[PDB]
RNA sequence: GUAACGGGGCUAAACCAUGCACCGAAGCUGCGGCAGCGACGCUUAUGCGUUGUUGGGUAGGGGAGCGUUCUGUAAGCCUGCGAAGGUGUGCUGUGAGGCAUGCUGGAGGUAUCAGAAGUGCGAAUGCUGACAUAAGUAACGAUAAAGCGGGUGAAAAGCCCGCUCGCCGGAAGACCAAGGGUUCCUGUCCAACGUUAAUCGGGGCAGGGUGAGUCGACCCCUAAGGCGAGGCCGAAAGGCGU
RNA sequence: AGGACCGAACCGACUAAUGUUGAAAAAUUAGCGGAUGACUUGUGGCUGGGGGUGAAAGGCCAAUCAAACCGGGAGAUAGCU
RNA sequence: CCCGGCGAGGGGAGUGAAAAAGAACCUGAAACCGUGUACGUACAAGCAGUGGGAGCACGCUUAGGCGUGUGACUGCGUACC
RNA sequence: GGUUAAGCGACUAAGCGUACACGGUGGAUGCCCUGGCAGUCAGAGGCGAUGAAGGACGUGCUAAUCUGCGAUAAGCGUCGG
């Protein structure tokens, strides 16, 4: 039924999904802008921004919790360096999500999900 | 002014083009391209191909102005069907219709 | 356009006796 | 689960008659390039709200 | 001699579909099935060729009532009037002048009671 | 589910006796049209100024007719100012049918009387080709699992490269034996196939690729077993066997 | 030593479930019995139809067996549909 | 020459008596699938027809019906071998 | 003329049915055939170890099939038309 219950499936099980999050908010995050679809755009929202959370802080069991999640000491080397000191004054919102259509070979809902920055 | 257009041997089913076709039929030519272009079917591609070949034709084989064009007359048919075998099971064979349609597309000012 | 050269058999009948 | 005997045309088309789809009816027009694109949507070029979201 | 059938059997489908043109349904494009609407619609004409004129009858038995009833006298009363003052006339002129004219049709009703009393 | 007047409904719109009227069939009568049977007044291979009667029909029996291929008629006739087929129309005959024509067609058809049928389709769970039905429904072929970025391309989730996540790893790895015959590599394309797209492929076209004294086959010998000079046997064929 | 014991490959299919126009014209998952001997398997042959073989069920003989398949008698015959 | 994807196909031009003779190519019907026209249909039950039947849409001489399509409603009407 | 009430009452077609005009799949009918079937008139009734029928591989300027041919290989020599 499924009242008040949150988190999407994805037609995946918790394994395959929890893995597949994780890629993508690496990826997310190296790269400051990826494609895919909004579904996965939403449900990695919950993700990615709870990242960035936890990066606003620093410390060493930070960061050791920053790298047993997204299992990437780039990604985390990336925090806590970069990502911390440009959002310290923003408190939530630190994605953003642009819709630009359909995929062609499926039909799927296309849509952008980048951070609230690139303003050179 | 005639101006005929079609696409003959098209892959898409004619059963499957006819509700892109309904959507544009009777339409201005502008508002056809642009229901087409974000139309979320194969088919809207495939007969904006159609129509933009028609009006490419309107354009050079005759009149000019495109701005007062409508698409009077638009319908989508049948074409010649491909035999192929699919094998099922218990050494069941069927035969699959890989169905063809044409498409026609006529455009005049009035 | 070969007709279907093997058919299976029929699936017994039900015991009607 | 099957048919006794076959249905006329007169039925399929009014079986039919729903599956039409509807025309989105809703193109918008941007306030900066005046170009066409689905409400709520980036423009292909990548122009969105009049600022630009895609830089590229 | 091979002779080719073709020609004659077209020339039959065509007679039976353009007799059974105009039905609803398979019954006015399929000859198999066109066949069978056109002998029915034959046997449904040779029972109304007989249907129609005892239906006429009766319209005409029924307007003749009305008329009778609406002047002040009956249906079988009229009649027998008109039998005693033997009038050859039939229900279907009793019918028209009753619904055209009604001077008529009140002088037929009072000669009628004139001849009954 | 009222359900034992058809229902409505009826205290006469219920039952007995009588009478006068009407409805009531394809029954009778009035008119017109068609065909058979017998008669007489006449025509005499046929009309009847006629007369009486018959005309529901399965199996079955008798008679009269319509349609098409071909042959003689017929080297005659229509026909490129339009034949045959196709497609609608108006007449016409109790009928199978016939006539003329609007449009397509493009070069064959055939009057009247005769001769022979592979001579007339609506069924046989009939045969061949095509199209509907279900239906735009199941399914899209082990629950080992994809994401992002860049590149080509008109189009990228599946084509190429990089980082991640996952599976086999006594195999889901590498060699072969048997079995296939160029599927192996490159260039080139998405006409058809891949249960979708594809720029990709074990797909379409072109080109290249298989190097042996030491690998195997080939060759010497041979088991089971085959053939079998002569020989034995058996109607022939042929069976056994040195 | 065991026509031994538990248990891999290998052989077979005793139970349940799914699959009956299925992935498959008897298949898949887990259980299941043998797994050094009457075991199994690769290769090459022998036993050919009223005949072969058969630890024998009327079982198998190329998805067909109380008498295989192919061509002929043969358009067998049908008092039957 | 143009659209299209240096495709497929189509639209213009030309060849050709004819290109709805374009190689998926003589004549080119049916089941089947759409468009436009006129009518009817969203309170009305059943071999979907027949007889009557008002109205509407097309042309006629005359100014009324007549030729065709549709046809609400009404009595009857339970396909073929 | 307006307010209120009662009665009557068309104009709608998501789609569908009929008739017409235009389309498509489709290869039926019409016409033609160097293709088949059966005969009459005549020949002959065999081919072959001086290697038969039937085939493999090759044979052109040409990648492939048909046809003819065989390392003299779509062929060579003599004599005639």
């Amino acid at each position: 039924m499924r009242h008040r219950k949150s988190g999407r499936q994805l037609n995946r099980n918790s394994s395959h999904r929890q893995a597949m999050f994780r890629n993508m908010a690496g990826s997310l995050v190296r790269h400051e802008i990826i494609k895919t679809t909004l579904p996965k755009a939403k449900e990695l929202r919950r993700v990615v921004e709870p990242l960035i959370t936890l990066a606003k802080t620093d410390s060493v069991a930070n960061r050791r919790l920053a790298f047993a999640r997204t299992r990437d000491n780039e990604i985390v080397a990336k925090l806590f360096n970069e990502l911390g000191p440009r959002f310290a004054s923003r408190a939530g919102g630190y994605t953003r999500i642009l819709k630009c259509g359909f995929r062609a070979g499926d039909n799927a809902p296309m849509a952008y999900i980048e951070l609230v920055d690139r303003s050179e | 002014m005639e101006t005929i257009a079609k696409h003959r041997h098209a892959r898409s089913s004619a059963q499957k083009v006819r509700l892109v076709a309904d959507l544009i039929r009777g339409k201005k030519v502008s508002q056809a391209l642009d229901i087409l272009t974000y139309t979320n079917k194969k088919a809207a591609v495939l007969v904006k191909k159609v129509l933009e070949s028609a009006i490419a034709n309107a354009e050079h084989n005759d009149g000019a102005d495109i701005d007062d064009l409508k698409v009077t007359k638009i319908f989508v048919d049948e074409g010649p069907s491909m035999k192929r075998i699919m094998p099922r099971a218990k050494g069941r064979a069927d035969r699959i219709l890989k169905r063809t349609s044409h498409i026609t597309v006529v455009v005049s000012d009035r | 356009n070969n007709r279907p050269v093997y058919i299976p058999r029929p699936r017994p009948p039900h015991p009607r006796l | 689960a099957v048919q006794q005997n076959k249905p006329t045309r007169s039925k399929r088309g009014m079986r039919r008659s729903h599956d039409a789809l509807t025309a989105v009816t809703s193109l918008s027009v941007d306030k900066t390039s005046g170009e066409k694109h689905l409400r709520h949507h980036i423009t292909a070029d990548g122009y969105y709200r009049g600022r630009k979201v895609i830089a590229k | 001699a091979r002779v080719k059938r073709g020609v004659i059997a077209r020339a039959r489908h065509k007679k039976i579909l353009k007799q059974a043109k105009g039905y609803y349904g398979a019954r006015s494009r399929v000859y198999r099935v066109a066949f069978q609407a056109v002998i029915k619609a034959g046997q449904y004409a040779y029972r109304d060729r007989r249907q129609r004129k005892r239906q006429f009858r009766q319209l005409w038995i029924a307007r003749i009532n009305a008329a009778a009833r609406q002047n002040g006298i009956s249906y079988s009363k009229f009649i027998n009037g008109l039998k005693k003052a033997s009038v050859e006339i039939d229900r279907k002129i009793l019918a028209d002048i009753a619904v055209f004219d009604k001077v008529a049709f009140t002088a037929l009703v009072e000669k009628a009671k004139a001849a009954l009393a």
